[PDB]
């Protein structure tokens, strides 16, 4: 009769809700803001920190910090503030009545998961908790059990190949290029238009620019060439102040970092080439099913036209005798949440939590021999 | 814009009911800017602002009563900050109404608009401290001092929020 | 049960009263007059200095001096005379029974505030005192917490942008053009009509001329053009002697110095252009709320039609996609006092005074780490 | 047998000379002055604009404008006046006989460089021109090829890490805090002494104050503490009028903005923290050579004692097992010029200009695929 709580603590958007549901009830950016000015009024000077949407509304007077950068957690005193805002202030449930399910990118440091379950037990007193891999839940949300997962969140971009039940942990390819690096490259590439976005409160504005304008070209060279004859690729976006900005080739040079990471100096391969590189790390028998089942979770795979370029860029690398199907579900931004609503509400799961009586005798090291 | 936040019932019996009174008097106060409510001149807006000032002082009293028994920082500092905000807003409204009344009886739309903006900030502060007092009460219900005030989590009429749209 | 005293020591009008009230009880011009003639009668020759309205009534036989020029205080021996007249002679209270609140223009010299609190402690023996910024109290009086303040008093004209509680001290723009310079420019521009006002007792008369006649045109060039066809813009004002004077374009060339300071040779921008210049020093997120909340305290914003020209002159500089609302309250001349009646009577303020026991151990340098 | 012209068009000081030389022949402030008064004499009223030192000599009667603010050029009609004064009036050469080399801060708008080379070709008719990055020439002047460059000019402050030949364009950190902002903060902080510098002709005087008085403390807190016991840190400077001024802690609060940009409200890091932030953006192998080779060009690194504080403030951030050497050459104010005298006179360079026959067929877009 009790329900389970699920909380995808992403790098840019904390999503949370109840198990068995079909949509997250709370979604808010995981920002902690400190005020940085004097505060001359005698009231409204005691509020020392702001979290979530009330920091997103007041971002002009706050230094903004994400506690999660590239999947790992660098500030625990802000992460417990964000979780305390998540459970009480927006979900309005007590943690002691519901078991909780958290989300972790693969190949993370063990100290991150250890301090995460220690904070979840010895501060909020949950009955039971479970941390799951951020990519294995995307296959639950897609309805499948085979396929490789290209989860490109805000922090990290990881490819996990999973045949029917069984993952292949020697082929989990985690690349540190994601939406925050595209946001910083859009800050760097909008300087050539004349616009200077320097503070951390303008990162939100250029993130909104990336939201509503940036698409990815099917072919990059000729689309770059037609931007020289600047006639139809410019687009105007209105700022919060009122000034309009015009954007030309910067509209599609920003997602092209996903397929050419040498633009920001990263010695790596693009997300089309590490996918074929990661399928080739697998065995030759399951390679046919992994080629034909390519799910894409994460918000950074919500650019207009990333499925077409992903298919076109794999099919020049794969052998040309069997098809590639980049299956891109339309709700994929919340996809990591949706599988979290499945696995927590599944009937055969309830003897695979981490109970509090199992934690206090074995310490926080119980989370490694239970989850992965 | 707190009518979507003011989804409650007549329960709570000390905090929620005056919050609903302040919400309906804001909803009838800011209708004067559209000019189709029961407010005609400017002096009834002064009486309305005096009503919200007295109700904000009473809410400040009740918020001070709940804040004594909260043990440490985690929500008590937030509650004290919103209490200082609602105290500043109500005390500014109180003797900002007086100067507008004395301007009225010694000699015409923006005069209402300043009190409207003050009431809007007061209402945002009061729904913020309603949320913070809910968190502070249902966080520490086993703690001693909270149990004597007799405010269980059932008495608050806060439901779970809406399903967020997955697409668009 | 005790009340607090508030005393806005302006450059042209000392206003004073009790906290919690709605109007100042004492308002009088801050003039100190020395007699300058022989005094042949054997009585009425011992009264060495006159202050306030009894100097304003007898101004023909007195050299008149304002102790405050451009916000700073240049004559302390006259300023203590004005404060001694304020507390005892017109408010009729003792300073030792009431705490006091004084007013200071921003970006003033520190020695001014230091000698001000030293005079307030070691001469009048107040229990506690506080000095507040002249512009932050105008937002208390307007009922708001966001917006920029264009406080144009008699001494200085300062623009202070304040988002909800938090000021932005790097955008406080203080310009030394105010009502006294408009009075001197009206003395200079009335010479072309034939009228010569040379002494300091005629500055009061031309100030009254500025009071009852001078308005500000919405458009300056065509209003200057219609004054050439001199038919309806002349106005007659009666002097204290009985001679009438006719005023044509001098009726609106005097407030136009507020929007074109090159008339009196000041290398600056007008109060329409330093406002948009000061909003653009702020951050791009709060710029929308600062454009739409433009309070105007100070007596020099009580010209007939300054709100319309301020709105029309900002909206040619601001982006045209969101509105400008120059909110001009009708009691704005006393507005700096009204917020002073708020902040001193506020319940959460009483642990933010400067007590006498806090002053004697730390000296007069305690006022910098308490007020700003 | 022909020589090349080099012209560092800085934000506060245009420097220019011939290639192969060791010192600039012309150095003058890049100011354009319009007269702002009546001009009652019948002669001396036709000279409509003044540039360079003849505007610096007559600055009391001129509105002064810098055409370059924060690296970009905001007034082309004044910049062509400054270049026309540079070539003809002070260098006394024709532009058609010498190829020219101009200087550009990195991460500038492309339209700035485009209009710069269009003005250099279609107005002065140079045989060939080249624009170079303002920081890569400082390593030529320092004699090195590895190291990071902290070029803090008058407009911008940019850190560029360059290993032996190869720059790292993903770590070019450009911060908009430089000597003009320190000059404005010195104008703002000298108001507390009582001195008011309001017009644009007093910016030159307070710039001279910054020249001859302002040093930077090794430790800021105890040096601030010893300024309270005001005995040995005051210094007197004589104005052009004759009034002397005394300066206490304002002598070292002005360069401290370089290491704490929160004083002027800039959400950024100081030049000690963006340097370690920019070295950490590089790769782990070249980090040892970049730590030990820290050149400092630009005039704003000519404060007395900035090398000691830069070393002390990096070595608290860097790992303590290998040394930091802030190499500060004594001629560093002209350092950007000196490398410009190297690279233009280098024998292997002369097939990497932009000839006029290469420009007219490809338009002004040839400058992007030649310089960076
Ligand atoms: N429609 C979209 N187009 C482009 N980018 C998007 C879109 N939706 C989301 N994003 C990017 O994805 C991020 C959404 O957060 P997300 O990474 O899904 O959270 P989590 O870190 O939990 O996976 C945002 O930072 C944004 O940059
Ligand atoms: N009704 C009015 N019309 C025009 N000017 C006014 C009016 N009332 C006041 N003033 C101007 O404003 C000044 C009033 O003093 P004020 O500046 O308000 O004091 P403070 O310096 O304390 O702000 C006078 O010098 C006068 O020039
Ligand atoms: N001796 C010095 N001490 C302190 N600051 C200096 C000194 N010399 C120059 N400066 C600063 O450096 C600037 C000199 O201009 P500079 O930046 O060298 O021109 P450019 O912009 O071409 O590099 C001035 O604005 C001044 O602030
Ligand atoms: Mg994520
Ligand atoms: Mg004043
Ligand atoms: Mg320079």
């Amino acid at each position: 009769e009790t329900t389970a709580l699920v909380c995808d603590n992403g790098s840019g958007l904390v999503k949370a809700g109840f198990a068995g549901d079909d949509a997250p009830r709370a979604v808010f950016p995981s920002i902690v803001g400190r005020p940085r000015h004097q505060g001359v009024m005698v009231g409204m000077g005691q509020k020392d920190s702001y979290v979530g949407d009330e920091a997103q509304s007041k971002r002009g007077i706050l230094t903004l910090k994400y506690p999660i950068e590239h999947g790992i957690i660098t500030n625990w005193d802000d992460m417990e503030k964000i979780w305390h805002h998540t459970f009480y202030n927006e979900l309005r449930v007590a943690p002691e009545e519901h078991p909780t399910l958290l989300t972790e990118a693969p190949l993370n440091p063990k100290a991150n998961r250890e301090k995460m379950t220690q904070i979840m037990f010895e501060t909020f007193n949950v009955p039971a908790m479970y941390v799951a891999i951020q990519a294995v839940l995307s296959l639950y949300a897609s309805g499948r059990t085979t396929g490789i997962v290209l989860d490109s969140g805000d922090g990290v971009t990881h490819n996990v190949p999973i045949y029917e039940g069984y993952a292949l942990p020697h082929a989990i390819m985690r690349l540190d290029l994601a939406g925050r690096d595209l946001t910083d490259y859009l800050m760097k590439i909008l300087t050539e238009r004349g616009y200077s976005f320097v503070t951390t409160a303008e990162r939100e504005i250029v993130r909104d620019i990336k939201e509503k304008l940036c698409y990815v070209a099917l072919d990059f060279e000729n689309e770059m060439a037609t931007a020289a004859s600047s006639s139809s690729l410019e687009k105007s976006y209105e700022l919060p102040d009122g000034q309009v900005i015009t954007i030309g080739n910067e509209r599609f040079r920003c997602p092209e970092t996903l397929f050419q990471p040498s633009f920001i100096g990263m010695e790596s391969a693009g997300i089309h080439e590490t996918t074929y590189n990661s399928i080739m790390k697998c065995d030759i028998d399951i390679r046919k099913d992994l080629y034909a089942n390519n799910v894409m979770s994460g918000g950074t795979t919500m650019y207009p036209g990333i499925a077409d370029r992903m298919q076109k860029e794999i099919t020049a690398l794969a052998p040309s005798t069997m098809k590639i199907k980049i299956i891109a579900p339309p709700e994929r931004k919340y996809s990591v949440w949706i599988g979290g609503s499945i696995l927590a509400s599944l009937s055969t799961f309830q003897q695979m939590w981490i109970t509090k009586q199992e934690y206090d005798e074995a310490g926080p090291s119980i989370v490694h021999r239970k989850c992965f | 814009l707190d009518a979507e936040v003011s989804k409650w019932d007549d329960s709570g019996n000390d905090i929620i009911v005056l919050a609903k009174q302040m919400c309906m008097i804001m909803m009838e106060m800011t209708d004067f800017t559209r000019g189709k409510g029961p407010l005609k001149n400017t002096s009834d807006v002064i009486s309305a602002a005096k009503k919200i000032a007295e109700a904000g002082s009473r809410m400040d009293k009740l918020g001070r009563t709940i804040a004594d028994h909260c043990p440490d920082s985690a929500c008590k500092q937030d509650l004290l900050a919103y209490l200082q905000r609602i105290a500043l807003y109500c005390h500014q409204l109180n003797i900002c109404s007086k100067v507008k009344a004395e301007v009225q009886n010694l000699g015409g739309v923006d005069s209402a608009m300043s009190l409207i903006q003050a009431a809007k900030n007061l209402m945002n502060a009061v729904v913020q401290t309603v949320k913070a007092s809910y968190v502070a009460s249902t966080k520490y219900q086993k703690s001693q001092g909270m149990a004597s005030l007799n405010l269980p989590a059932v008495s608050w009429k806060m439901k779970a929020p809406e399903k967020k749209p997955l697409v668009k």
